[PDB]
RNA sequence: AUGAAAAGCACUUUGAAAAGAGGGUUAAAUAGCACCUUCAAUGAGAACUUGAAGUUCCAUGUGAACAGCGGUUGGACAUGGGUUGCCGGUUAAUAUUCCGGCACCCGGAAGAGCCCGACACUUCUGUCGGGUCAAGGGUUGGGCACGUUGGGCUUUGGGCGCGCCCUGGGAGCAGAGGGCCUCUAGCCGGGCAACCGGCCGGCGGCCCUCAGCACCCGGGGUAGCCCUUAGCAGGCUUCGGCCGUCCGGCGUGCGGUUAACAACCAACUU
RNA sequence: AACGCAGCGAAAUGCGAUAAGUAAUGUGAAUUGCAGAAUUCCGUGAAUCAUCGAAUCUU
């Protein structure tokens, strides 16, 4: 009277699961994008090599947050400069800040950004 | 012999008159090469006898050619301060102005300044001066200012020319509100007593003695309270040397021990400032004035731009100073980064604008003087100061 | 004698909160006498002093010296009335500074709040006076 | 590196969207001429050796490459 | 251009709030990267932009919070940061309804029989 | 004047070691402001740093040692220091002689001079220690094959 | 725990400096913020600095302290800077991480690096030439005939040239002579001057004649390459014929007895 | 507990990317080592002042 067992293995039943209808938000509103664009780059650096590597390089050496990546570095600088990137090479000196060298697209030249972005003007 | 053609050709009338703005070479207006001597005034007391010996005047006669070009320098500088006192008014823009200045100088000497060598064989012997207000010297409007003077404005104006490296340094104050004017007569009998002061043998520390008592016996009534003039302590005169503007020798405006002597053969630019403030100014504002020291590190520069711009400041400018616009006229294109670089090196020193406290007023006088061997003769002076 | 219980006799907890007190509790602590035209004008016997206004000093080697204070100089306790100066070894002159209660107050610095404040403490002191004269 | 034996086969290697640039290499100690094109990937290399058969393929190429001569001692 | 004044920003809506925002924040940023160098009277106003660009955030803060306090109002569940937080305890504490809560005889006892105000002589 | 950081630039830049940099004594002037690899390669171009040549080592004595031992000079009792194995091993010359000995049957068969039957027992007796060398194994063939042709009945 | 108040010491002078002596502030300073060798260079000073000869990393500075002697030196002090699947290069300090190239016998690749040179070069900057390939062992050579494959080389025949040299046009450029007119400078006569006449320098734009370099168009000849036929590009002779005196290999009788012989190449070991 | 934040700070104190703090209330001219502001009070109001009911609050 009751339904065939083809194995001597008795399985949990499937049970469907409900998804989360809070009534009440846990927080109020979203917080606000953390770790924008300003807060990101911090100033670019003024030193004999990073103004060498601007010559030279066509790289701009930048201070940025010590906890940003790559990817949030390169989209700063397009959004808050107008500058573009072909690669971007990040350390973290031993102050415990972190240093970016951003090169730059071939079409522009980096040492008119830095005088047009007031990098070091 | 062959018999070419000679078309008639009308020998030109020299010019015997100047123009507005000064054009004309001033060769054209002293067809003799003869350009006049400044003010001629006998040493004091016990150096009188100095006027009338034999030995003395040929001694200068050895250095005929170093007196009668400066005198030339001199004359320049009358005619163009003279266009200056007459057209600088309120409502007139730091940037034609400094532009009229330059043009005419360079028009009147005959050197473009484009050319190598043009600049070191004559023309302006540092950046000219237009220092508004609170402004004691030193600064100067960059390409693109756009501030006009106004009512309210006192305006330095300092104007240097050199030939074959020999300058001539004199300063002016100019103000229209009359409250301002006393500020002019109190800085004028300062430099005029050193006039009076100068001399072989004399003792820098009695001039600088004798300025505090005349400025502290000054006093000038601004919107109800009354100032007393101040001299400002940590700045001074000094000695001139060939293709540069200061030398070794100071001499205060401020009483000191000092026994350095003035001496035959000698250039002083006596200088005085006045200030209803503490009496001493501080480097601030945007910089616009730099100068190659003599005194150089022979650092061997780690950047290009760097190693470029040193050497066509070398070839062009030599160690007399120069400004921004000096370089834009040169074509350069984008060149700051290595003059702040040579600047951070310490090759080549900024002057940046000095200032005594906000809201003080500030006047300016100066005039140089050779020091010839039987007398002193102020070259500068004029009708005006 | 003191009788309410809140307030302390103690040398060493007076000597903390008067070192110790901050800005806005210095300026009561520094107050001045009021000058006697002054006083039978606003009916006032001294107020708390500040920068702004002319000051006689009755103690101290500077007496019977007129001048206004330059600066009211609370960390030190101290204020600086003009041409009351002392040369260094340099021959600059660095002020002086003077306690307010050595000094006396001829005229006042007029703004709204002292119109206020000087309000305050004459309509208090006559009522004072109804209420005692009762 | 890769070579191109055929010559029928370079100029199609040329002829490709991705080929940004050529240059001719000249060794005159062997008389062998050198044509090699860049494309995405690889670097194509033509070895010639008789220089009659040189002049026909550079103008047989498509013009909008880029062809350099490979001068001795090129600058850093 | 200058220090914003707290005063004039509670006045403003929040799209206006948020425009002046991006001009302060822009302004520190070029005006932070000057600074290499430089003493003088640069460095005062980076310090009242900074101090500026909190008090707009505290002002565009405020008018969120009572805007949503303003929509919660009538509401069984209010988000945790916009109820009242007094203490732990406090919260668990019994509601004045319930703690002072009486049974049926105990109603009755005081109804009849509550404490009078009564006064004997001697 | 300091030059050490003169020094160890010079050496780098000229793919040398420290102590084989020459600086000019007359001119450490020049040489005090280098400070940088591009000054210092200028000086080098002007010959104001030099590398000096390696200190001479020459192998001419024991090229000369050798060619006496090739001719039997410097090969006595007194010279040898180790054992007549360490020197000379037996294994390499046992392996050296089954390697000639069976080089020269290989041929030997395929040429046809000998056919597999005697190739065979050569082979063995050759592994048994018969033959000293080359010259003994062919005197034996020659030996064996007479004897072999001398069988005509 | 200086002093009521920094008034905490101006200025002169000795000393490399630290500091000392005057002088000054204070009521008081008997209150002073301690209340291996030689030479040379650098430097006040050289045994232990440098050259030549025999976060400690990097640069610049440097009073004390430390470096159990000294110290101009330093892993010390002061202030700045430095850490981003192969080859080459690049920095004072990072590189398989940066830059360039290229990727996941020949191409890469000689264009790179390394040696030699020549001229320039204050520095911004190097440029161009040349090279950079007594015993103990091996490897070859097996022939004569025939047939077959590469044909190593050459002759004839066929196809493709333009390397050079001869002839026509042009393009761009360089220099010498003559003509047109414009700007600046020196000498003579005259002229109050202005201005009028003669000689002379720099001109200096344009036109005509003579010499030299590089580029394009159109007509002639090769001198190189590729393909076939014949010989192997051959020598001797009866002049018929014979040898294949060309190289290389592969297949069938051999012969294998003196290859047990020659030549060439090689280390070592009693 | 860790890490950061000041015009010039290493520690302490204070604060948290709104960082030597913000808002709001009170009072009513300062802070102070050098710099640097504000009312110019009729709204607009120093300071590390007091109060503090609104917020931010990095790992």
């Amino acid at each position: 009277k009751t339904k065939v067992r083809k194995s001597t293995t008795f399985h949990r039943p499937k049970t469907l699961v409900l998804s989360r209808a809070p009534k009440y938000p846990r927080k109020s509103i979203p917080h606000e994008p953390r770790l924008d664009e300003h807060k990101i780059i911090i100033h670019p650096l003024n030193t004999e090599g990073a103004l060498k590597k601007i010559e030279e390089q066509n790289t701009l050496v930048f201070i940025v947050d010590v906890k940003a990546n790559k990817a949030q570095i390169k989209q700063a600088l397009k959004k808050l400069y107008d500058i573009d990137t072909v690669k971007i090479n990040t350390l973290i000196r031993p102050d415990g800040t972190k240093k970016a060298f951003a090169r730059l697209t071939p079409d522009v030249d980096a040492l008119d950004i830095a005088a047009t972005k007031l990098g070091l003007v | 012999k062959k018999k070419k053609k000679k078309k008639n050709k009308k020998k030109k009338k020299k010019p015997t008159q100047q123009s507005d703005p000064p054009r004309v070479l001033i060769s054209h207006l002293f067809p003799d090469g003869k350009y006049p001597a400044g003010e001629e005034v006998e040493y004091v007391n016990e150096n009188r006898y100095r006027t009338t010996s034999e030995e003395k005047r040929y001694l200068d006669n050895m250095q005929s050619e170093f007196l009668n070009d400066y005198r030339q320098a001199a004359e320049v500088h009358r005619q163009v301060r003279k266009w200056a006192q007459g057209f600088v008014k309120p409502g007139k823009s730091l940037i034609e102005i400094s532009e009229g200045i330059e043009d005419s100088v360079r028009a009147l000497v005959g050197h473009p300044g484009l050319e190598e060598g043009d600049a070191l064989k004559a023309g302006m012997g540092f950046p000219v001066g237009l220092s508004i207000n609170h402004c004691a010297a030193h600064y100067n409007p960059n390409s693109g200012n756009k501030i006009v003077l106004q009512q309210d404005d006192v305006i330095k104006i300092d104007i240097g020319v050199h030939v074959n490296g020999r300058i001539v340094d004199s300063a002016f104050t100019m103000a229209w509100n009359d409250q301002f004017n006393p500020l002019l007569e109190a800085v004028r009998a300062a430099t005029n007593a050193g006039i009076r002061e100068a001399g072989i043998d004399a003792r820098v520390g009695e001039i600088g003695g004798v300025i505090q008592e005349v400025m502290e016996s000054y006093e000038v009534e601004i919107n109800g309270k009354t100032y007393p003039v101040k001299p400002i302590r940590n700045l001074n005169g000094h000695n001139i040397l060939p293709y540069s503007i200061h030398g070794t020798k100071s001499v205060p405006i401020v009483k000191t021990h000092d026994q350095t002597k003035m001496e035959e053969g000698d250039v002083f630019a006596i200088e005085t400032f006045g200030s209803t403030g503490k009496g001493y100014v501080i480097e601030s504002g945007e910089v616009s004035h730099y100068a190659l020291r003599g005194d150089a590190p022979k650092v061997d520069l780690r950047l290009s731009s760097a190693k470029s711009l040193l050497n066509v400041i070398k070839r062009h400018f030599g160690t007399l100073p120069f400004c921004r616009r000096f370089l834009d006229r040169l074509g350069q294109e984008k060149y700051l980064l290595g003059l702040n670089n040579l600047v951070s090196n310490g090759i080549v020193e900024d002057y940046p604008p000095l200032v005594d406290e906000k809201g003080s007023y500030t006047a300016q006088f100066e005039h140089t003087i050779l020091i010839r061997p039987t007398v002193k003769e102020v070259i500068s002076r004029g009708d005006d100061y | 004698m003191k009788v309410r219980p809140t307030v302390s006799s103690s040398r060493r907890k007076a000597r903390k909160a008067h070192f110790s007190a901050p800005s806005s509790v210095r300026r009561v602590i520094m107050s001045a006498p009021l000058s006697k035209e002054l006083r039978e004008k606003y009916n006032v016997r001294s107020i708390p002093i500040r920068k702004g206004d002319e000051v006689q000093i009755v103690r101290g080697a500077h007496k019977d010296k007129e001048g206004k204070v330059t600066s009211v100089y609370r960390l030190k306790y101290v204020i600086h009335v003009e041409r009351v100066t002392r040369e260094k070894a340099t021959g600059q002159t660095v002020p002086i500074g003077i306690h307010p209660s050595n000094v006396v107050i001829t005229k006042l610095h007029l703004d709204k709040d002292r119109e206020n404040i000087l309000a305050r403490i004459k309509a208090g002191r006559e009522q004072v006076a109804k209420a005692k004269g009762k | 590196p890769q070579e191109v034996s055929d010559i029928k086969k370079f100029i199609e290697i040329c002829r490709r969207k991705d080929a940004s640039s050529a240059r001719i290499k000249k060794n005159p100690k062997t008389q062998q001429i050198k044509f090699k094109v860049r494309c995405q990937r690889f670097l194509y290399t033509l070895v010639l050796k008789d220089s009659d058969k040189a002049e026909k393929l550079k103008q047989s190429l498509p013009p909008n490459l880029q062809i350099k001569d490979v001068p001795k001692r090129n600058k850093r | 251009n200058g220090k914003v004044k707290a005063g004039q920003l509670w006045s403003k809506n929040k799209e206006e709030l948020t425009k002046i925002l991006g001009e302060l924040k822009t302004e520190l940023s070029q005006l932070r990267i000057q600074k290499i160098s430089s003493s003088g009277a640069k460095l005062n106003k980076i310090h009242d932009l900074r101090k500026s660009i909190a008090r707009v955030l505290t002002v565009i803060n405020a008018k969120q919070r009572a805007q949503l306090r303003l929509f919660y109002k009538n509401k069984k569940y209010l988000p945790l940061d916009l109820r009242p937080k007094l203490t732990r305890a406090l919260r668990r504490r019994l509601s004045k309804e319930d703690a002072s809560r009486v049974l049926e005889k105990t109603k009755k006892r005081l109804t009849h029989f509550p404490q009078r105000k009564y006064a004997v002589k001697a | 004047v300091n030059l050490r950081t003169q020094k160890r630039l010079a050496a780098s830049v000229l793919g040398c070691g420290e102590g084989k940099v020459w600086l000019d004594p007359n001119e450490v002037s020049e040489i005090s402001n280098a400070n940088s690899r591009q000054s210092i390669r200028k000086l080098v171009a002007d010959g104001l740093i030099i590398k000096k040549p390696v200190t001479m080592h020459s192998r001419s004595r024991a090229r000369e040692l050798n060619l006496a031992r090739r001719i039997g000079r410097h090969r006595g009792f007194g010279k040898r220091k180790g054992t007549a194995d360490a020197r000379m091993p037996q294994q390499v010359l046992w392996m050296r002689r089954q390697r000639v000995l069976r080089r020269l049957l290989v041929k030997y068969r395929a040429s046809g001079k000998i056919d597999k039957h005697l190739y065979h027992e050569l082979y063995h007796l050759a592994k048994g220690n018969t033959f000293k060398h080359k010259r003994a194994l062919v005197e034996h063939i020659h030996r064996a094959k007479a004897e072999k042709a001398r069988e005509r009945q």
